[PDB]
């Protein structure tokens, strides 16, 4: 139960359960693993917000969405290529600031991309809130590296 | 195109900079090294980078001094620093990432002491000289940054390196002969129990009355009294903290002197933007200098358009001061040749209450700026409220539109004409107590409205200044497009800071005197230079 006491120290304890148990790492996995494991489950949900913001680009937005659109992908896009990776290597080599300041990152892109939509609710609203949650979570994993 | 790059700050020509490395002086070169990405705008695929000076503020770029080539740093080659032999060589000591991602201690010593630019380093085939084991049972993902090594009375190195177990931060003392074979010492230089990990740990000698650097290994004599400083930059706050203490020699171990515990209530010397710090004894002008990392405070989307990240501060000389009770650092005086010929002179002045004077003539975006400030009526100071503690949260929540009897009065640095974007640097003065004599000054360094961008870190700096204010207020403050350094009484108060304006930038922004409080203050002198630009790397 370090998974269970683990995740009881974070924003969202049922979130961050169902994230550990669907990977097997987290059987004998020590606080750096859960951590990694936190990072791909984020990794995964950016990808898909990535791989939608493509098809609406390519598909003739509105007027107040290209603005937002173009950010997003930007978002995302610095996400997958440099805030994650950096995670990954920074829990990997051990410099969990690092890894903070990458999980710091994505959970304010994530809110930024979301909040770019008037109306407020995008159209791929659950990935945006799915990144922002699971990078909450991950920084709390990681404030007990510090 | 590039508004926040610096005109005479260090920093690369592009990419990712982070921790000062092996600061040194060699056949009267300074040499910085720096922790650099060489391929992104983040952390990641560490060196050391290179580059040396003859004045500490121009700088010339070599080739990366020290990067993976051998197992015992496949994985990356993380911070360090140098020591100089009794001979006179110098030699590096730095954490390198193994081939199974531990972090182990390594030695690197130049491939020609004839090059005084020492652009080539060669490694021993013995690394890693420390490292974790079954034995020593150190945990091998939090064990890094060797200091410089200083020579006891014994003729054994000493040498610490930061570590923690479990949330107990260490600066592990190793010991050597040769400097090759080094062992483990049982006790650490000293520790604390609930700090978290020590990274960047720094110690080093200050004699007791005096503003001259002390060698590393020098020693107190039947007439000079030297008190030792332990520095560490700690994981948990992204503060750097010192403590002033005694070094037993008997022991082997580190004695804060009362009053000091070397955790997050110990001083900093910066109580703003500023990690992993390292000194090193200047020997050609004898001052220890202390080298600084600002990282950024924009967005990582900021960083990766534009294409770097973090600067160092400008190198400050650094001594005790007088009552012993902290340090005192100065930015080294080579910076103020940068300073433009014609200088900017505003001389007894009355910024009475909601005043403020613009100083012209000025590259207000590139200037240096020092003003003394008298307040006449000192007794008209507010009783400050004794739960009041941190002097960031004052900051914080009584922001410059909040009056008081003595105070906002300060600069609104980087600022725009009609002040959409400003930010101020000042003093309040409170009464310590109900009718007494003693008062407390607090300076702030406020980044609230320092960038229309909201993307920005706009978080706001305190600290008490521990001057009298019966005598006229200093303060200086160097401006360099995306970050400002104030010093508060003559550098008992340091706080460097970054914004990102979006109008206030190069001829579009502004340098103001102002005063918010309800009592008027006088400006004695106001000296505002224009600043060159350097070479740097
Ligand atoms: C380099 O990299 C970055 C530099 O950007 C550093 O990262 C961190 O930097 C700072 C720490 O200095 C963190 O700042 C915090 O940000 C929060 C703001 O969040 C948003 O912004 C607005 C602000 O208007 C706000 O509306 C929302 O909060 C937004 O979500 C702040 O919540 C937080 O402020 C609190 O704490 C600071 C002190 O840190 C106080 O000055 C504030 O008053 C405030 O206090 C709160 O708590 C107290 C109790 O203690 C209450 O009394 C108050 O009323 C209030 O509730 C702070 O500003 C930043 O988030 C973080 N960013 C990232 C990306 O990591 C990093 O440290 C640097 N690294 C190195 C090595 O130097
Ligand atoms: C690294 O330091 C020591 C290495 O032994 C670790 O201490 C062990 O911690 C585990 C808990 O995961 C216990 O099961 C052992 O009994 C501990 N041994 C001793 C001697 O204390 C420590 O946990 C590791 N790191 C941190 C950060 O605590
Ligand atoms: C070492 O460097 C010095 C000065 O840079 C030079 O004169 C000398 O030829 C160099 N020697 C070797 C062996 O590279
Ligand atoms: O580049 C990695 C380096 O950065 C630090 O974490 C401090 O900022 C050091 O402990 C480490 O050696």
């Amino acid at each position: 139960n370090l998974v269970e006491t683990t995740c009881k120290n974070t924003p969202n304890y049922q979130l961050c359960l169902k994230t550990l148990l669907s990977d097997k790492r987290s059987a004998t996995g020590d606080i750096t693993t859960l951590a990694l494991i936190m990072v791909d489950a984020i990794k995964a949900k950016a990808n898909q917000a990535a791989v939608t913001i493509s098809k609406l680009r390519h598909s003739n937005p509105p007027a107040a969405w290209k603005g937002p659109l173009k950010n997003c992908a930007f978002s995302y896009k610095v996400i997958l290529t440099a805030s994650l990776p950096e995670a990954i290597e920074a829990l990997t080599k051990g410099d969990p600031k690092f890894a903070e300041d990458g999980m710091v990152g994505s959970s304010g892109d994530a809110q930024e991309c979301e909040e770019y939509f008037k109306g407020s609710k995008s159209p791929f609203s659950a990935l945006n809130i799915a990144v922002h949650e699971l990078s909450d979570v991950g920084r709390a994993i990681v404030r007990n590296l510090l | 195109n590039q508004p926040y790059r610096t005109g005479f700050h260090f920093q690369p020509p592009k990419n990712w900079m982070n921790d000062p490395n092996g600061p040194m002086i060699y056949k009267g070169i300074y040499h910085l090294f720096y922790q650099w990405n060489p391929k992104g705008a983040v952390w990641g695929n560490i060196v050391w980078a290179h580059s040396t000076s003859t004045d500490l503020i121009n700088w010339d770029p070599h080739p990366p001094a020290i990067f993976p080539s051998a197992p015992f740093d496949i994985n990356g080659c993380w911070s360090g620093s140098a020591t100089i032999l009794p001979n006179g060589k110098p030699v590096i000591l730095y954490t390198g990432i193994d081939p199974k991602n531990q972090q182990v201690q390594n030695i690197a010593e130049p491939k020609n002491l004839s090059d005084p630019y020492l652009r080539e380093w060669k490694k021993s085939p013995l690394n890693p000289l420390m490292a974790p084991d079954a034995v020593n049972g150190i945990n091998a993902s939090s064990f890094r940054d060797p200091t410089t090594a200083w020579l006891g009375q014994d003729k054994k190195w000493r040498v610490i390196i930061g570590s923690k177990i479990h949330r107990r931060g260490l600066a592990i003392t190793y010991t050597s002969k040769d400097f090759l074979k080094w062992e483990k010492s049982p006790e650490p230089l000293h520790y604390d129990d609930g700090s978290g990990m020590w990274e960047c740990p720094d110690f080093f000698p200050v004699t007791r009355f005096g503003s001259n650097g002390v060698e590393t290994s020098s020693f107190g004599e039947p007439n000079e009294i030297l008190k030792h400083v332990l520095k560490i930059s700690l994981d948990d706050t992204k503060h750097d903290y010192y403590t002033i203490g005694t070094y037993d020699r008997v022991k082997d171990k580190f004695v804060p002197d009362n009053g000091f515990k070397m955790d997050g209530t110990a001083p900093r010397y910066d109580y703003g933007k500023y990690y992993a710090s390292k000194t090193f004894f200047d020997s050609a002008k004898n001052r220890r200098i202390l080298w600084g990392w600002t990282n950024e405070s924009s967005s990582v989307e900021d960083d990766v358009e534009k294409g770097w990240s973090g600067i160092q501060t400008i190198p400050r000389k650094i001594w005790l001061d007088r009552s012993g009770k902290q340090l005192i650092q100065w930015p080294v005086r080579e910076v103020e040749r940068l300073r433009t010929k014609q200088v900017k002179n505003l001389r007894n002045k009355v910024l009475k209450s909601g005043s403020r004077l613009e100083v012209y003539g000025v590259t207000a975006a590139q200037a240096d700026v020092e003003v003394l400030f008298k307040v006449r009526d000192l007794e008209k100071a507010d009783v400050i409220e004794p739960s009041w503690t941190d002097p960031q949260l004052i900051c914080s929540k009584m922001n410059v539109s909040v009056k008081s009897g003595l105070g906002p009065f300060g600069l609104m640095v980087l600022a725009s004409k009609n002040l959409e974007e400003y930010t101020s640097v000042y003093f309040r003065i409170f009464k310590a107590r109900q009718n007494s004599n003693k008062y407390v000054v607090l300076m702030c360094s406020d980044q609230s409205r320092s960038s229309l961008k909201e993307d920005n870190d706009k978080t706001t700096y305190g600290a008490f200044v521990d001057i009298n204010p019966h005598q006229p207020l200093s303060l200086r403050a160097l401006i360099d497009h995306s970050v400002v350094e104030s010093f508060g009484g003559k550098g008992r108060a340091c706080i460097t800071s970054r914004v990102y304006p979006k109008l206030a930038i190069g001829k579009s922004s502004h340098l103001f005197a102002f005063n918010y409080g309800y009592q008027s203050v006088d400006v004695l002198n106001l000296n505002a230079w224009s600043m060159n630009s350097a070479q740097i790397s």
